[PDB]
DNA sequence: TAATTCCCCCCCTTCGGTGCTTTGCACCGAAGGGGGGG
């Protein structure tokens, strides 16, 4: 190809690599050899000899098409000692994103790495020998004179070519749409299927003048397309078949790999939910390691098979209309979206289950769901959509306003889904009249991990139970839960600790210590409650 | 070209770009396009290790997009404001001026070049919607907006410009800081918008503020006429706290009064020694707070805490409970149940302060959380310049105590 | 051990660093696994 090449240098004070080759098996050592002998051929690679001291191990991989090798490059010292780049790929092309468009074609560039000449001073650093079969004779060296695979700037490199060779006809064509992902290219319009073939033998013309191929093999025509993982249709998109593993015993790196499709499937599949799963990998040291379902993970298991039973698809965005993303709960920290601009139209769906924090509410983690959604629409569409969530104006008002954080959710309105989020209590802002008061103390030393937890009430009645491998806060949390436990239906709490205080004003209604939840259970049990702070031991 | 370099031992900025809304998009594009018309800016690929944040603005009551580029960790690293002269020593009557008007002369910027072995430094990447092609990077040929080595490399010529205005007008006092012109004057305010429009039409052939009605927020004790056991409890408990920024605080005959397990609602009546006491720490309450000195060596921290009801406190200091400054920004609500647009207005107006008072500005512990304002901020976002901030992850101290 | 590569986005778990202080506890980012793309 007659593009520029990139200037590449190493970083300051480093060598090339000198790393020897490993055995090759005889199969790869022949698919090298043929490889090799095809690409110098080409001029792709040249043969040295002893003036290059440098040397990387190859090896060889099968190609999504098996009876084709991939040639790569165990770069990993070189990619040590090679500059850093800035990747220009920023995130993954959506088909949630992709308008409608009458004519569509697919295109893949051949041998794109190949096709990319190498800077010439780089070139001695790619340097790699080609062992010999069984062994006896040297291997013949070779060095790259195009990207190698397996090289860490051969990536962008290609991308940024790629631009460049792309933007004279993006520029005379302003009216076609053209997806490059790498060398994958997504060419639409809105041209009658005659004029986008002749449109699109102008382009692979153009390509062809910038030495870059594209074979008829990957050459896509007729609907569906295969293009990034997805099935693109006229009207509609799915995402390629996704095959979930079915066995009997499962291990580490099984469930891993289940959860991941999962993860994948989420995106058009409605109402996947993988936490059960998940807490299965939690304390697992050996990737083989066989864990048993339980119970939980099985009925998760069955529900998202029951799910991608089902075929699903999206469909194309609409600039003209708007976009809406619904939100719905599932419990345990889980909620699912959907986004479309028609009723049961879904342009994309998701999920959300990140556990931030030791202690949360559903009006926090809805925030954080908004806050994905938002972002990961202004990725796709470039702008936000509105909302619905299941949550009330009164409520979410109630929240933000008392709440001491800045909060906020873009324009959005109230759908009554029957799992509706909720505070489960709230604190007084003044005393109680009449309400029993509690004057709760929580102290542990440091040396020992024991410690005293009670309270004295205005009343007279007063208790102190003692607490071992307990820490001073864990002593103040506890003092509250006595006061909890021991009170009516309405209580004033008097506490020293800015802690346990800070904690429940929050209002969580989980928390991954088992103490708080209890709390939480004693609150959501009573009618009124006040939390008052006192300094120190100046006064009760 | 000045041979601008970095700070020893640093690198330069490796900062990914966020994501972009479509009209933010398509206006970074424009403007991009027409930049590099002029050659103000130039296409670079990716063998080029860095890069800031990017995204656009649309100013007061403009219809036009500005281009915003996020220089902080630049800013960090590249000591040139030594090397070529820093902005003038501060001036101290800018503070006390009466009407200061800030200008944007950015524009000047784009037309001194930029030296060459520093223009890697100020590489960019304009995202694509839903990932249609590659980011495309840019990389300044002239000196950038934003950057703190502009004003410091262009304050020659901008020293050679305001000098026929500054000696006709010797009672205006002008500060630069960033793209920004700060011209204060006490003259009255029809007279300061005509020498506003003077200098302009000076700057042409080569947002008021107020300074003087900006009140420091002292803390006050609540007055009562029967104070209950939660009343007093919540007083010393305010007390305690204020007694680490106003040293010589007595709490003893309140705290002897919260003695014996009461009911919070029961009425104790106040002795004459707590009532004295009481008097007395008030009176104290009411002088500022003396023995806290500016050092232009430390870092500035701007804490701000949100009171409800569109009411924010903020307290810039550098040293803790040692406050420079205390304030109270209120929106009074009025068809605004914006909190993030609230809290960047509040940041934006605590940095424009904090530049008039001591020429920097200030590191900022936002209260919210990381990602909304991540999402949220450049939304609302009106000046030129950013600051500094962090997020505070843990519900305040000082709740209430500031009011 | 046995197979050894690169770049991008995502999720879920683990672990170490940071900050305030009540030297424990909460939060966050990077790296490991997985998914997907080329
Ligand atoms: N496993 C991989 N390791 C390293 N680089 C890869 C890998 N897969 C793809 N790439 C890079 C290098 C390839 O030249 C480029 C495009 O991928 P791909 O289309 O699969 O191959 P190709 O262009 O070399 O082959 P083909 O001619 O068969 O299309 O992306």
């Amino acid at each position: 190809s007659p593009i520029e090449t990139v200037p590449v240098k190493l970083k300051p004070g480093m060598d090339g690599p000198k790393v020897k080759q490993w055995p090759l098996t005889e199969e790869k050592i022949k698919a090298l050899v043929e490889i090799c002998t095809e690409m110098e051929k080409e001029g792709k690679i040249s043969k040295i000899g002893p003036e290059n001291p440098y040397n990387t191990p190859v090896f060889a991989i099968k190609k999504k098409d098996s009876t084709k090798w991939r040639k790569l490059v165990d770069f990993r010292e070189l990619n040590k000692r090679t500059q850093d780049f800035w990747e220009v790929q920023l995130g993954i092309p959506h088909p949630a994103g992709l308008k409608k468009k009458k004519s569509v074609t697919v295109l893949d560039v051949g041998d794109a790495y190949f096709s990319v000449p190498l800077d010439e001073d780089f070139r001695k650093y790619t340097a790699f020998t080609i062992p010999s079969i069984n062994n006896e004779t040297p291997g013949i060296r070779y060095q790259y004179n195009v990207l190698p695979q397996g090289w860490k700037g051969s990536p962008a490199i290609f991308q940024s070519s790629m631009t460049k060779i792309l933007e004279p006809f993006k520029k005379q064509n302003p009216d076609i749409v053209i997806y490059q992902y790498m060398d994958d290219l997504y060419v639409g319009s809105d041209l009658e299927i005659g004029q986008h073939r002749t449109k699109i033998e102008e382009l692979r013309q153009h390509l062809l003048r910038w030495g870059l191929t594209t074979p008829d093999k990957k050459h896509q025509k007729e609907p569906p397309f295969l293009w990034m993982g997805y099935e693109l249709h006229p009207d509609k998109w799915t995402v390629q078949p996704i095959v979930l593993p079915e066995k009997d015993s499962w291990t580490v790196n099984d469930i891993q790999k289940l959860v991941g499709k999962l993860n994948w499937a989420s995106q058009i599949y409605p109402g996947i939910k993988v936490r059960q799963l998940s807490k299965l990998l939690r304390g697992t040291k050996a990737l083989t390691e066989v864990i048993p379902l339980t119970e939980e993970a099985e009925l998760e298991l069955a529900e998202n098979r029951e799910i991608l039973k089902e075929p699903v698809h999206g469909v194309y965005y609409d600039p003209s209309k708007d976009l809406i993303a619904e939100i719905q709960k599932q419990g345990q920290g889980q909620w699912t979206y959907q986004i479309y601009q028609e009723p049961f139209k879904n342009l994309k769906t998701g999920k959300y289950a990140r556990m931030r924090g030791a202690h949360t509410n559903d009006v926090k983690q809805l925030t954080e769901a908004v806050q994905k959604i938002t972002t990961e629409s202004i990725v796709i569409w470039g702008k936000t959509p509105k909302f619905k969530l299941p949550i009330q104006k009164e409520t979410w008002e109630t929240w933000w306003t008392e709440y001491w954080q800045a909060t906020w959710i873009p324009e959005w309105e109230f759908v009554n889904t029957p799992p509706l989020v909720k505070l489960w209590y709230q604190l007084e802002k003044e005393p109680i009249v009449g309400a029993e008061t509690f004057y709760v103390d929580g102290a542990a030393n440091r040396e020992t991990k024991l410690g005293k937890a009670g309270y004295v009430t205005n009343k007279g009645r007063q208790k102190v139970v003692p607490l071992t491998n307990t820490t001073n806060q864990k002593t103040e949390l506890q003092a509250i839960y006595l006061a909890l436990q021991d009170s009516g239906l309405e209580v004033n709490i008097v506490t020293n600790s800015q802690y346990a205080l800070g904690i429940i004003q929050a209002q969580p209604d989980k928390s991954e210590s088992e103490l708080v939840n209890q709390i939480i259970e004693q609150l959501i049990k009573k009618e009124k409650v006040y939390l008052a702070w006192v300094p120190a031991h100046k006064g009760i | 070209t000045v041979p601008v370099k970095l700070k020893p031992g640093m690198d330069g900025p490796k900062v990914k770009q966020w994501p972009l809304t479509e009209e933010k998009i398509k206006a970074l594009v424009e403007i991009c396009t027409e930049m590099e018309k002029e050659g103000k800016i130039s296409k670079i690929g990716p063998e080029n290790p860095y890069n800031t944040p990017v995204f656009a603005i649309k100013k007061k009551d403009s219809t036009k997009w500005r281009k915003l580029v996020d220089f902080r960790e630049l800013n960090k690293r590249t000591q040139d404001f030594w090397e070529v002269q820093l902005g003038i020593p501060h001036p101290a009557g800018l503070k006390k001026k009466k009407s200061v008007t800030v200008l944007d002369v950015g524009d000047a910027y784009f037309s001194v070049p930029l030296d060459e072995d520093f223009r890697k430094y100020t590489a960019f990447t304009i995202p694509s919607i839903n990932n249609e092609t590659p980011g495309i990077r840019y990389q300044y040929n002239v000196l950038p907006q934003g950057w703190k080595g502009s004003p410091a490399i262009f304050q020659s010529s901008m020293t050679k410009i305001l000098e026929p205005f500054k000696k006709q007008n010797p009672d205006i006092v002008i500060y630069q800081y960033m793209d920004d012109l700060y011209v204060g004057s006490d003259l009255e305010i029809g007279q300061h918008r005509t020498k506003i429009e003077e200098l302009r039409q000076h700057l042409l052939r080569w947002y008021e503020l107020h300074p003087d009605k900006w009140t420091v927020q002292p803390i006050v004790l609540p007055e009562k006429d029967s104070w209950t056991v939660n009343d007093i409890q919540k007083l010393v408990g305010k007390l305690n706290w204020a007694s680490q920024i106003y040293p010589g605080i007595k709490v003893r005959q309140l705290c002897k009064l919260l003695r014996g397990t009461k009911a919070l609602t029961e009425v104790i009546p106040l002795t004459e020694e707590a009532e004295l006491e009481l008097a007395e720490n008030r009176e104290i309450l009411k002088e500022p707070v003396h023995g806290v000195y500016y050092d232009p060596s430390k870092d500035l921290i701007a804490e701000i805490q949100k009171q409800g009801q569109g009411q924010w406190t903020y307290q810039i200091y550098q040293e803790p409970f040692k406050n420079l400054k205390t304030g109270k920004y209120a929106r009074m609500r009025g068809a605004h149940t914006n909190d993030v647009k609230q809290l960047t207005e509040a940041v934006q107006k605590i940095t424009t302060e904090s530049i008039v008072i001591w020429g920097k500005t200030p590191k900022f512990k936002l209260p919210i959380q990381k990602e909304t304002w991540e999402t949220w901020w450049t939304e609302y976002w009106q000046a030129t310049w950013i600051p500094e901030w962090e997020f505070v992850n843990t519900p305040p101290l000082v709740k209430l105590w500031y009011q």
